[PDB]
């Protein structure tokens, strides 16, 4: 017990150090010199589409490099792929297991990936020369359910898995090729840089990590939030990210300053956040809430411009377009809306 | 940063007296539900007792009826637990867990193995 | 001068009311489900009916006299009897679909399927069209009733087609309602443990309070001539039967929930 | 003319193909009910599954099924087992679930808190409200010899169980001990004290007694969701 | 007891290696979030509408 408890001492020494090194760069505050901007007040939009035709609930969408297809994941065992200017379906692929969590849809637009509460994820071939969508690989190892994926290219996927750990594939050879195993919690959300150079993720524990994807090592933690953490989301530059968590709040991270700077709450709001995205240029932050309503808020003066209202039951997902031109959203009323 | 610290404990003789001490740090305390746990030596974590925000609607189980008392102060955000009539069999690990959501009824995984919201625990002896 | 006006209330409730829920149900096509279908027919039948027939009623009433020709006084007049009973029909029908989601909802989604609702659908029809053969034939006659005014069948001249119209049309849909919410009622009220008697009683008095003083005035008619009841009472009869469009669409539109919101999505 | 063309294709054959295949899945799901299989390790829940599916899919990866029919009315019973300790976050996956079921060791004194207060926790969740529950007491066999046995005492664990009485409405088999059956009251009128008060006319529990050698488990359920499916037919139609 | 030991090892060497991260001070990088969003403010159909012959819903 001994060596524990001095393990313990250097361990809490060590924290000591860091927040103290943290203190000394807090020259100034963003809400203290980005005082004399302008606001950005006026923002109201209004929904024009509504996709329909799911049996159950939504948890995954995700959008096309064309700004034009996207695929929708739901629990009665379907994936659908719509066309946004016509609405009309273009695909419906049943799957071998309804209880789906999470989708992804390929930059090249050639597959799509999917998985959830099976420990699984499955690959579907788009464009085979018999014209029929089929399962061409399956990728197993994990030890808990699902949670999260996305493509870097043709060949490799990254997950995150309730186990507590993520991993990079080889998808012609189906082996793990590194595996990232920091977290202490469930892990529900990771985000792909925009040079795909290193991506980062939040699980239960409450905190945060940055993870380097060749080196397969992690080299900063975040520690802001008060309670789970399951949505994150990278800014546009690459400098910094947000998160929420079931707290309530919304905060925002700087890589380089490597410190909170940005708490986004109210006090007539309790329920828990869900999503959260970024809009082209970064003014604007969208995300959903347990309440299913929408709040727009101003990233950079800390004020809410706006709310999406329309949906009866539980907002899910959310989405910008790789454009910014719409704004999809999810929800546990099976239906789907596109906004602006 | 989320912590939890317990205090008090040690060696005590049968039909002693004894309390511990809790000091909680990095989160609101008057939104969240406590717990005690414990666990035995050979044994996995057992439920003790817990106590709302407000203060009201406490309960215990049914071996430490009539002998432990639970109480917060939100003004100085501690747990205490006090204890008499000490008994052998009550050498265990004491442990301070909070419930994971702010304003809910719901409290799964406090006795889960590798919880996050609790602390490192004290060590509490009873014997002659 | 206080009868006129009347009409032209129940003229516009009948035409909004059942305009709105058509809307409602054909731009949110997704709602027809196999029970909406019953509604959705009742609604669109009281709307035509309540244009190509209604504004001959105001004229007559005012004129006191038919000024339109011989040709329409036999369509007005068929019109209405199909209609009407088309409109009896469908709530035995709906009756009937309500016992059987309550008291058998395990076999239920089998045991009654779209197809079978087609044919309950056509079968409402072509029982009502069974109901009018005679007066379309020259089996009876058809003309303008004074007090009443407007073409029907001449009840009085007529002893036969009078009852077999009235035991065939009315009485046989009011028994299958009484005995479907009668049993309905018994489960409802083991299981409560006044809701449900309240409703019960509204559906089956929205019925009788409507159509049951016309009845008795036919009858009456048949029985003992024309001079054996008041010309007020005839008129009042008579009016009181066009209401009963007012409170179809009331409830079996907005008293169901769904229905109703999606219709306050569109109007706020 | 060719963009006619294209928009022809794109409408006529995939919309109209898709939905066709999704008005005829609808059917199909409308028509199956879906249960949630909940318990201990020590408890017999795989041995009830297994019972009854003899009465009448298979493997496992992450979650285990099981089918069974009766009165040609399907079912599906999923078990999560792939999973590690912690519940709170796959468990609001099923908040659409027809009922869930609940197995409980009754002869195990020591770990009858923890079934408890994991019974309390479902209950009293956010998105698990307005789903009702199937409880199932499972070792009577075991719990009636370690009664008449004497040698371990059930007011060391509940002292409030010296105060008891058995309630009126209580129905003993033939040959059953009183006090056989004043402790197995006790224990069923635990649950129903945690069910009864926060519970809502929303919400309703059913428990029942079984043992390993049993064979009308299968038609229990079935008659509970008649009741449940009743309960909302009669609420849509504004008669509760 | 080893195990515990280890995952304590794991920890504090992990502590080594974020310590030693350089960093700057606030006011630049919230300088340069500041300047980033403002230089691509017309690039951005959400924050500032557009009318209705580009849009492509509606
Ligand atoms: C015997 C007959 C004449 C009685 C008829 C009573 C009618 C007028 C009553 C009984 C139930 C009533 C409905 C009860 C509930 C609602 C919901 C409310 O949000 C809008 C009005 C609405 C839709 C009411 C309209 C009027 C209504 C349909």
């Amino acid at each position: 017990q001994s060596e524990l408890d001095q393990l313990r001492q250097e361990a809490e020494q060590l924290k000591n150090q860091i927040r103290d090194a943290r203190k000394a760069c807090a020259d100034a505050t963003l809400s203290q010199i980005t005082n004399n901007i302008d606001p950005v007040g006026r923002i109201q939009m209004r929904t024009r589409r509504t996709l329909r035709g799911h049996l159950a609930k939504i948890y995954a969408m995700h959008w096309g490099t064309d700004s034009r297809l996207l695929v929708s994941a739901s629990q009665d065992g379907k994936l659908i792929i719509w066309d946004s200017y016509t609405t009309n379906k273009v695909h419906a692929i049943p799957l071998r297991s309804s209880w789906v969590m999470t989708c992804a849809y390929a930059p090249s637009g050639n597959y799509v990936a999917c998985g959830g509460l099976d420990n699984i994820c499955s690959i579907y071939n788009l464009k085979t020369r018999e014209g029929n969508v089929r399962v061409s690989r399956e990728l197993a190892g994990h030890t808990g359910y699902l949670s999260c994926c996305r493509f870097l290219d043709d060949n490799q996927i990254v997950t995150s898995s309730g186990d507590t750990t993520c991993a990079l594939w080889d998808i012609e050879t189906g082996q793990q090729t590194t595996t990232f195993t920091g977290h202490t919690g469930d892990v529900m959300s990771l985000s792909l840089a925009p040079d795909t150079r290193l991506f980062v993720s939040g699980a239960c524990d409450a905190s945060a990590k940055l993870w380097d994807v060749r080196e397969g090592m992690c080299r900063q933690t975040f520690t802001g939030h008060e309670s789970d953490i399951n949505a994150i989301c990278f800014f546009p530059n690459g400098n910094a990210f947000a998160t929420g968590s079931d707290d309530a709040t919304c905060r925002l991270f700087d890589l380089r300053a490597d410190q909170e700077l940005m708490t986004y709450s109210h006090d007539n709001i309790i329920c828990g956040i869900t999503s959260v995205s970024f809009s082209k240029s970064g003014r604007l932050l969208l995300a959903g809430y347990d309440d299913f309503n929408c709040n727009v808020w101003d990233a950079l003066k800390a004020d809410r411009a706006g709310v999406l209202a329309g949906h009866d039951n539980r907002v899910s997902c959310l989405g910008v377009t790789d454009d910014g031109m719409a704004v999809a959203t999810g929800s546990w009323d099976s239906f789907l809306k596109i906004w602006n | 940063q989320v912590q939890l610290q317990e205090s008090g404990g040690g060696l005590v003789q049968p039909g002693g007296s004894l309390r511990l001490s809790c000091a909680a740090s990095g989160f609101t305390f008057s939104n969240y539900k406590m717990n005690w746990v414990r666990q035995a030596p050979g044994k996995g974590l057992e439920w003790v007792s817990d106590i709302s925000q407000s203060g009201a609607s406490i309960s215990y189980t049914g071996s430490v009826k009539g002998r432990f008392t639970i109480s917060r102060d939100n003004a100085k955000n501690t747990l205490y637990l006090q204890m008499n009539s000490l008994k052998p069999e009550d050498t265990a690990v004491y442990y301070c867990a909070r419930c994971p959501a702010p304003f809910t009824r719901d409290c799964f995984d406090v006795t889960s193995t590798t919880y996050a919201y609790r602390g490192q625990g004290t060590q509490v002896t009873v014997s002659s | 001068i206080t009868q006129f006006i009347a009409i032209i209330v129940i003229t516009i409730f009948v035409c909004l009311g059942n305009l709105v829920i058509v809307v409602t149900l054909y731009k949110k096509s997704y709602l027809l489900t196999l029970s909406n279908k019953f509604v959705f027919s009742l609604t669109l039948s009281n709307f035509l009916l309540s244009v190509l027939v209604l504004p001959f009623v105001v004229t007559s009433s005012i004129r006191r006299e038919w000024i339109f020709g011989v040709v329409w006084c036999n369509f007005s007049a068929l019109l209405y009897l199909l209609i009407s009973s088309a409109s009896m029909l469908t709530l035995g029908v709906i009756a009937i679909d309500r016992y059987y989601a309550v008291l058998y909802p395990m076999v239920y989604p089998m045991k009654i399927t779209g197809n079978r609702a087609v044919m309950a659908l056509v079968y409402i029809w072509l029982h009502s069209l069974i109901g009018c053969l005679p007066p379309l034939f020259g089996w009876s006659s058809v003309e303008f009733d004074e007090f009443k005014w407007m073409c029907v069948a001449a009840w009085h001249r007529e002893p036969g087609y009078t009852a077999f119209w009235q035991i065939w049309c009315a009485l046989f849909p009011f028994l299958v309602m009484l005995v479907c919410y009668g049993f309905i009622f018994r489960v409802a009220r083991v299981k409560a443990r006044c809701k449900a008697l309240i409703t019960i009683l509204v559906v089956l008095g929205a019925f009788m309070v409507t159509w049951g003083p016309y009845m008795v005035v036919i009858a009456s008619e048949a029985l003992w001539g024309k001079s054996s009841v008041s010309p007020s009472l005839e008129t009042w009869a008579t009016w009181l039967s066009f209401a009963s469009a007012v409170c179809h669409p009331l409830i079996y539109g907005l008293w169901n929930k769904t229905v109703r919101k999606e219709l306050l999505g569109m109007c706020f | 003319t060719e963009d006619q063309r294209n928009e022809e294709k794109a409408q006529r054959e995939a919309n109209k193909k898709i939905e066709k295949q999704l008005q005829k899945d609808k059917q199909v799901y409308r028509a199956t009910h879906r249960l949630l299989l909940l318990g201990a390790d020590n408890s017999g829940k795989s041995t009830i599954v297994k019972q009854m599916r003899i009465l009448h899919s298979g493997g496992t990866s992450g979650i285990f099924e099981t089918k069974f029919q009766v009165d040609k009315v399907n079912f599906h019973m999923f078990d999560v087992g792939g999973q590690r300790d912690e519940r709170r976050k796959w468990i609001q996956c099923f908040n659409d679930v027809t009922a869930i079921i609940f197995v409980v060791d009754s002869s195990d004194y020591n770990r009858l808190q923890e079934a408890l207060n994991l019974f309390k926790s479902i209950w009293n969740n956010r998105w698990l409200r307005t789903i009702s529950v199937i409880l199932f007491l499972n070792k009577q066999d075991l719990l009636a010899e370690k009664v008449l046995a004497g040698k371990s005492k059930i007011e060391d664990y509940f002292p409030e169980f010296a105060r008891y009485t058995t309630p009126e409405d209580a129905t003993p088999e033939p040959g059953e001990d009183p006090r056989v059956t004043r402790a197995k009251y006790f224990i069923r009128d635990e649950f129903l004290r945690i069910s009864t008060a926060s519970g809502d006319g929303r919400h309703y529990c059913y428990p029942h007694f079984t043992c390993a050698v049993d064979t009308e488990n299968a038609r229990r359920i079935f008659n509970d969701c008649r009741d449940i499916i009743q309960r909302m037919h009669l609420r849509q139609y504004e008669l509760l | 007891n080893t195990a515990s030991i280890a995952q304590a090892r794991k920890l504090v060497e992990q502590l080594k290696m974020e310590a030693n991260i350089d960093r700057i001070k606030v006011s630049k990088a919230a300088a340069d979030l500041m300047a980033y969003c403002e230089a691509h403010a017309k690039e951005d159909p959400l924050l500032t509408p557009v009318p209705a012959s580009e849009n492509p819903f509606r």
